[PDB]
């Protein structure tokens, strides 16, 4: 029954309204739930969702050398697939395999949507002083 | 809101430990699904369709008819003070 | 090895091997500069909504 | 002029025969390639500058 490691990150993974009253896989809901069960379906196997100890994605500390978050459970034999909002980088590509994007994206920008309406009284006086 | 394009290209995937059995047909399971549409379906299902905005239109740019407004409307205080004042004058003042 | 816009679909990958994407696409629309005017018998009144 | 964005997501990639040698090593060189900001680049070369 394979082992399924993904992060706590809206809306790909998220707590279940009555989680507590829940359990198992049903415990969770979200853009990668899903798409957890229609690859397993696709794959045939059976899975079990668990999210990453650390709660962090894939990093590597220099020093130690040591892999951390989903990458790492993968690299140590934790988990068996990783089904995240994991970034496809070629420092992963190395010690991990990467499916093709499901979901490409980049950088954006935000700001504060508008408001286009700031109707006064005698504005329509404005042009003149009191 | 989010304006412009963004400003590289990355990706998500689904990640499977180097050699596994999985590997293979995790990947072709995801182009298969994207191909379905079924990905952008999902998408559309957790970011928009369960979204709670999609109320927040108009545009072309018009006139100000608001304040030229309010002034319709005061102006109407001018019309009928001239209205009562006058009538109470007449009638009562004559009569 | 082929190098150029060769699009990485299923019937493909299972006889060739394609490398990551090297340029994300997909299907746009195409119209034509907006640029025209008329000036009718309609317009002039418009600046004044109905 | 191009309108909206795409209609769906797809992408090119460099294809070499099943099992090859230079399979490996060239979809690495994509990836460095992309993060190096070379891909982007050549593009605004192709498209944009040119």
């Amino acid at each position: 029954t394979v082992v399924v490691t993904t992060i706590l990150e809206s809306p790909y993974v998220m707590m279940k309204k009555n989680h507590e009253m829940l359990e198992g896989n049903e415990r969770y809901e979200g853009y990668c739930v899903d798409l957890a069960a229609e690859i397993a379906k696709h794959c045939g196997f059976k899975y079990k969702l668990t999210i990453v100890g650390d709660g962090k994605y894939g990093a590597r500390d220099a020093d130690t050398k040591i892999w951390n978050g989903m990458v790492g459970e993968l690299v140590y034999g934790k988990a068996d697939i990783a089904i995240a909002p994991l970034t496809i980088t070629l420092v992963r590509e190395e010690v991990i395999d990467f499916s093709k994007p499901f979901m490409s994206l980049g950088i954006s920008i935000m700001i504060k949507k508008p408001q286009k309406s700031k109707p006064g009284v005698f504005s329509f006086l404005d042009p003149l002083a009191y | 809101m989010k304006v412009g394009g963004n400003l590289d290209s990355k990706g998500y995937g689904i990640a499977t430990p180097k050699g596994s059995s999985l590997g293979n047909a995790v990947n072709l399971a995801v182009l298969k699904l994207n191909e379905q549409g079924l990905l952008d379906k999902l998408k559309n299902k957790w970011w928009y369709d369960k979204g709670e905005c999609g109320s927040g239109k108009e545009k072309t740019s018009a006139l100000s008819l608001s304040n030229v407004a309010g002034v319709f409307y005061i102006l109407v205080g001018g019309l009928g003070l001239a209205m009562l004042v006058a009538l109470i004058e007449f009638c009562y003042k004559s009569r």
